[PDB]
């Protein structure tokens, strides 16, 4: 299924090394990133409970 | 912390 | 409502530092990132269908 979640891309990690990337560009982009894996989750929880209710009304 | 940046930030 | 997208991530050019994150952890850790975007849009459209075609019977 989805490897990450919002948690795990917050609470990351990198080691740092010699012209890596720079850590603003970096943290702020995944920031964007994290906004999206909750927008996401919400989305499905909001269909899967449109889902169940349908289902219930047909039978 | 609620943000990557904010994290970063205060390091 | 989204604002990125595998492509937008691919796209993305980050600069660089004397010091910085290893690159090669970042990019991997994108590549995860750029997987779950695919699986919550297929996971998404499942369910849009699914219900449309529920919408229908009702
Ligand atoms: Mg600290």
């Amino acid at each position: 299924k989805v490897k990450l979640s919002a948690k795990e891309i917050l609470e990351k990690e990198f080691k740092t090394g010699v012209r890596g990337y720079k850590q603003e560009d970096v943290d702020k982009f995944l920031d964007m990133i994290i906004k999206d894996y909750e927008t996401f989750h919400q989305e499905i929880e909001e269909l899967q409970q449109e889902n169940l209710q349908l289902k219930k009304q047909l039978e | 912390f609620n943000s990557r940046e904010a994290r970063r930030k205060a390091n």
